[PDB]
């Protein structure tokens, strides 16, 4: 026939792979296809989507709704911060198990900006104003709000709206950087802190508490797949 | 912007501090096509004997409540002519308007998530065990979900932090949701289209989608506020139609 | 004859320029009691520079997602022993019992594909006292039982001729075997939870094994021989191609307990830190 | 003969394949990794009236 | 010779493929076709076709012809029903060895609509009307005429012509329905009832009897080939 | 050069839309007596909506209800022995020892098509006390002999020349042999069943053996060696394409006896039940 | 060179293969599984005279 | 299937050899190139910079 | 169907070959071996006023 000559790859299995192969079962006539609602064509549209950040994850609080609050209060506690916490979007505990969290740990690479979305659950009554900082890396985190005021940041003011977006846009020397996060590719911190104090009337709890949301922007993209570490089994038939 | 109002049937329902309304994936409730049916037979459409709302018997936010949810359908089964249809005909199908109501004064606060969740299969709190479905439904009533892990036989495991499936509850928002913010607003309204990987299904059978309520920021006031708080639900179905009429099924 | 396909390379947006502003638009002001989430950029908060971004999502479309080989069984059948049953292996066909592949494919409520299907088959001698012969390759024998069909009870039995059902010949040192399935489902889509019951009276089988009703696997030696006994491990690859999925879901926070059930011990949120402030200091002389 | 050219997966800052199917069935055919599409708003607005971005949510 | 590599399913036997292969007889002279009547296309054609359903299957009878008749009778018997069967046009031992029954028992999934005629086999004297109910899944059958009333029926009248058809129309929530027929996908009941009774003159025999006949509708179809379960050997030269 | 080949698809019918009626027109009523069976769809028994069937009859059609391949024969044969009869195995081509492909081919009374063939050879070495050797790769000869031809008498005859006959080549290790038969026969078609005689005067050999008439296979080692004695066993499979066939029949329901009659014992219509109105109930709490 | 392009088989609610014969002899072709005719008129219907279905079937 | 034959040099590795492979990693997307300074396309534009010759080699 | 036709490497003092790609990926693609580029005077005369060469370096 044909002369040939087999060149190295072949007879392997890679499963990654994209060929031709016979049918077990020829001419067999499959069933019409229904137009069902919420058709997923990407999985940059689920990272798209809100959900909530377990920010107070400290002891005695893992298994209660209670790790979602961030706590406030009215009286003169400006020299507290309120929270603080590295950006680290598939490392950190705060981010890991959230939906961006979950998607980026089946992938090596990321890019893009991401947004924090608050929002304040205190009575209609109580007013206030919180400073909402972002630094780059390159020094320690910020001790006052005099330091963090000079970041990236926004001032929100409570009132008919309720909720308040701070972008921490891509500010990186490389295109890339790792899922897994060293010292290499560290992207810095956020705060929070009083601008001006709670101020409430008779008769209203003095104590309130914010929500955080988190969720990625259009120019957000990821690469390189691989396994993810939060599935395991110690044998079959499970 | 905030006052809305929907009629359907011989219903009316009025709001005067609403947010918006949620479509659940951009699609409406319709009928069922030409070139999409399988069954043969001529359905019926009764449209206004139907397609009303129909109101659940409310319950209870406490300062320590941890939640609950409703199966959807199994909790219409005793409500009118929708009930009757569906108990002599094999095959049913309908869309739903949700809308919950929970009012409360400028002095209280806290903050609810209302969620509806398509195929919300659920899980027993004895991992070599099966579930039955007095344990998943109780029709009009509530089931309640729990503040701890739960055991004993025959329960669902139902700590709210995992929402009875294995799963993170901070992530259902991943399903279509809206918020309940005492400051802000006083209702959330919800339309579900019929979603199925079938045209049409039994309605005794197969429960459709599971209802949850659940307070991420509990309820709170102060010296001689009003202590009771009510919750209530109602919904309406839409586009509603039946198919294989023969005699009546008996739970 | 030729035909060329053009192919749309899809990138994500760009960054425009942007300066200071003081009007009454407020884009960063919202409300997430709707349900809406927010469209805002960077340039809607801060002074931006033009950027023209080159990045394609092309790695995180559902098919390049998906189509990627996993090992959905492992099996052990001999070629002599006592017993009988121990002489051909035999699964009923799900992908529930890996926990990589199962839970990836969780992520979805309905799913809808072709299939394509590998086989890795390893032998070994058994531990005796006496070693020392030669024996010829081994040949094995795969066959798929559709629903219906009747069940082998040995490894000679009438059932293995095969007249109608498919099955795979296959001798030691060649390639793996494979061959494709089309989309066989009586509904319109796969379902990965069905939150419902077998029979009306609303008891019964609950969940997923009411819907699934796939057939069943035999594998046998085909040699009939090996006065030494032999083993023979079995895996199978599954790889889903031409892919359409809906109703994304919550990815599974607890461990899988079986593969019939969803049942979970209850799990935390995350893992703790120190307090709500707690930061690590890295820049330190 | 039925032959398909399209354009290979490059990069940015000779280039085309070829393709032939040699069986009677589609479900034989390789996999479709050069679609790209996209829908977010399908479940990040899902909402009955539109909103605007520069305006207030409510009021 | 042309660089080439091996895939995965090289030099296997896979029963249903489908290749072509060199020819042991070069250039061999066929005999020329002939026009014989009778020629078949699909095996649709051949479940079109009615066949007599062995309706009364009960012990004592199943090597007799009684097995095919239906007995009914002058008098007051409205109370007593006629016959009645599940709808499992391969399961049930009513339709399993029938020519419809024969066919599907060769595949998997089966869909369509049924037709069951029925022939009065009396003497030219007798008159009388029935009813031919069918149920939908969903309840226990009827236990009385009142019951059976409520669903899919006609009300044959017996006259010069002798055949009445009860068209089942396919109502499922599945586009197919297993051969092998579960709960799941179960299709209802079939009953008969006197509607108003026998009545002969005098001169004339009192029993009667009534035959059956089953066949598929033209929007009938199956898939998903198998090996049937009624043929079996022991070894081989059988 | 390319030509397109057109293929159309062939869907069920449609359901129409109907509405109440009364008339003079009574579609249900007929007369069976007339041989004629009833064309009546549920539109015109009862109301209906419109429904588009997209089903297909593709897979009932003949070709792909036959275009399988299914075991017809097994026989055994030694490299060593004290019969010089058991060293080599050899046949009458027929269709009628396996009784699946057997029983799917006499739905019909004359078929005709075209063949392709394959084999499956295997062997295993025979139970000896003392174990221990290696042997070269086996080779195995298989030949066809049509009506006429000289016949072997031992593995060393000297008819194995296959001058004329067509013969195969094979070794161990390798893909299964297969090639393709043409329509072989002296009449139109292929008869599966014949209701006469072989001579004039209504006697001799009756029914099917009279008319098949299509040679003989011999198959046999090639080496000639293996001090230590082996058993090979080969099976041969029948696929059928480009077929053609007429007059169809009922299916067998008695269980077959031999290969060469239609002899049957009597078997009952079906099986029982409790009584001519019995239903099971399955709607209990 | 003789190439015949076809259509594959699909669902319904790029899509065509190609193929070259290699052998002499048409007995060494695939088989013909895209042939779907029907005419249940020859079993179902073998009547001298015509029955219209809306008519009685005697008198 | 096509008949072929099997020429001398099957299943060798020859490591100045240019072949086709298939790729571990489908429709991976590469990082976007950047104009650095200083490219090289030939080795010969290297041997025509002058550099210091060791005349003096000697011992010590 | 998508072929590359191009010249071989002869000599100096029938000759072209044939090319299909049979990847969806460029990585895949053999390597370029017949580009022949050059710009030495980025290494050897990075100036930034000309030098002539036959007039003097300086004055
Ligand atoms: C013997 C040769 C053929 C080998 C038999 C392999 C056929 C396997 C049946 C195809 C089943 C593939 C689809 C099943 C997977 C489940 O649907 C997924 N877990 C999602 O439901
Ligand atoms: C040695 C290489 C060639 C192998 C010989 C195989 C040739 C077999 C002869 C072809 C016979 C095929 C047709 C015979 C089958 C019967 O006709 C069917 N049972 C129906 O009559």
């Amino acid at each position: 026939g044909l002369p040939v000559m087999n060149t190295p790859g072949s007879n392997q299995f890679l499963t990654s792979d994209d060929f031709q192969s016979p049918s077990a079962m020829p001419q067999f006539d499959v069933t019409p296809e229904l137009n069902i609602p919420g058709e997923v064509q990407n999985l940059m549209e689920i990272a798209e989507v809100d959900s909530v950040v377990p920010v107070n994850n400290v002891e005695g609080k893992l298994d209660t709704m209670e790790i979602y609050r961030i706590p406030v209060q009215s009286g003169n506690h400006q020299s507290s911060q309120v929270f603080g916490f590295q950006v680290q979007p598939g490392l950190d505990n705060v981010f890991k198990h959230t939906l961006l969290g979950e998607i980026l740990n089946y992938y090596a690479h990321w890019s893009g900006s991401i947004k924090l979305t608050f929002v304040f659950c205190g009575s209609a009554m109580a007013t206030g104003k919180f400073l909402l900082a972002y630094a780059p890396p390159g020094a320690n985190a910020p001790k006052s709000r005099k330091d963090a005021m000079l970041g990236t940041h926004i001032i929100w003011d409570v009132g008919l709206q309720s909720s308040c977006v701070l972008c921490i846009p891509w500010i990186s020397q490389t295109h890339y950087r790792l899922v897994q996060q060293d010292e290499y590719t560290s992207a810095g911190n956020v705060t929070c802190w009083y601008q001006t104090g709670i101020v409430v009337p008779a008769g209203t709890p003095t104590s309130c508490s914010i929500m955080c949301f988190v969720s990625a922007c259009n120019d957000f993209s990821v690469r390189l797949l691989k396994d993810t570490p939060f599935i395991e089994q110690s044998a079959l038939l499970q | 912007d905030r006052v809305r109002s929907i009629t359907l049937g011989n219903s009316t329902i009025t709001t005067q501090e609403s947010a918006n309304v949620v479509v659940a994936y951009g699609r409406w409730p319709e009928y069922l096509k030409d070139n999409e049916a399988t069954a043969e037979d001529q359905p019926t459409q009764p449209d206004v004997a139907t397609c009303r709302f129909y109101t659940l018997e409310s319950v209870t936010w406490e300062r320590d409540s941890p939640g609950w949810w409703w199966k959807f359908p199994d909790a219409l089964k005793d409500m009118g002519l929708f009930g009757q249809n569906m108990y002599y005909h094999y095959l049913g199908r309908a869309g739903y308007t949700i809308h919950v109501q929970c009012n409360a004064s400028k002095f209280h606060q806290g903050c609810l998530m209302v969620v509806c969740v398509p195929e919300a299969e659920m899980g027993c709190s004895q991992v070599d065990g099966t579930v039955n479905e007095h344990s998943l439904s109780e029709g009009e009533t509530a089931k309640k979900f729990a503040s701890t892990s739960t055991n004993g036989t025959n329960t669902v495991q139902s700590i709210v932090t995992n929402a009875g499936m294995g799963v993170g509850v901070g992530n259902l928002t991943i399903f279509p949701h809206q918020w309940i913010n005492l400051r802000t607003n006083n209702c959330a309204t919800i339309v579900m289209p019929y979603i199925n990987n079938v045209p049409m299904d039994n309605m005794f059978r197969h429960h459709n989608f599971t209802l949850m309520i659940i307070p991420f920021v509990p309820l709170d006031y102060s010296s001689d506020s009003s202590t009771y708080v009510p919750i209530t639900v109602t919904v309406a179905p839409m586009c509603a139609e039946y198919n294989g009429l023969r005699l009546a099924t008996s739970l | 004859v030729v035909e060329a396909v053009e192919n749309a390379v899809a990138r994500v947006a760009d960054t425009i320029s942007s300066g200071p502003s003081n009007s009454q638009a407020v884009p960063a002001l919202t409300a997430v009691e709707t349900g809406h989430t927010s469209q805002v950029t960077p340039s809607d908060t801060i002074q931006t520079r033009h950027v023209r971004n080159y990045h394609s999502r092309s790695e995180s479309s559902i098919e390049n997602f998906l189509c990627r080989s996993a090992c959905v069984y492992m099996g052990e059948y001999h070629t002599t022993n006592t017993d009988t049953s121990k002489l051909f292996a035999s699964w009923t066909i799900n992908a529930r019992r890996m926990v990589q592949m199962r839970r990836k494919l969780e992520l979805f409520t309905y799913v809808r594909f072709d299939m394509e299907v590998t086989f890795v088959i390893t032998s070994k001698q058994d531990q005796g006292t006496q070693l020392g012969q030669d024996m010829p390759p081994l040949t094995h024998q795969i066959m798929y039982i559709p629903p219906g069909g009747p069940i082998p009870k040995s490894v000679t039995d009438y059932t293995w001729q095969t007249s109608t059902n498919p099955s795979i010949f296959w001798t030691e040192g060649n390639a793996p075997p494979r061959m494709s399935i089309p989309f066989i489902s009586i509904g319109n889509a796969y379902s990965n939870f069905y939150d419902g019951w077998s029979h009306f009276s609303q008891n019964g089988v609950y969940g997923y094994n009411t819907l699934n009703h796939m057939g069943q696997i035999y594998v046998r030696h085909v040699n009939g021989s090996s006065p030494l006994p032999m083993t023979s491990t079995v895996r199978m690859y599954f790889k889903p191609k031409h892919v359409k999925v809906w109703v994304p879901r919550p990815p599974r926070l607890c461990q899988y307990k079986n593969a019939s059930t969803v049942n979970f011990t209850p799990t935390n949120i995350t893992e703790k830190r120190q307090s709500i402030n707690y930061i690590p200091e890295t820049v330190k002389p | 003969m039925g032959a398909q050219v399209s354009t290979q997966k490059t990069g940015a800052h000779i280039i085309h394949y070829t393709n032939i199917n040699y069986y009677k069935d589609a479900a034989s055919n390789s996999a479709n990794r050069q679609d790209f599409s996209q829908d977010p708003g399908k479940f990040t607005e899902p909402v009955k009236d539109i909103m605007v971005k520069s305006l207030p949510a409510l009021n």
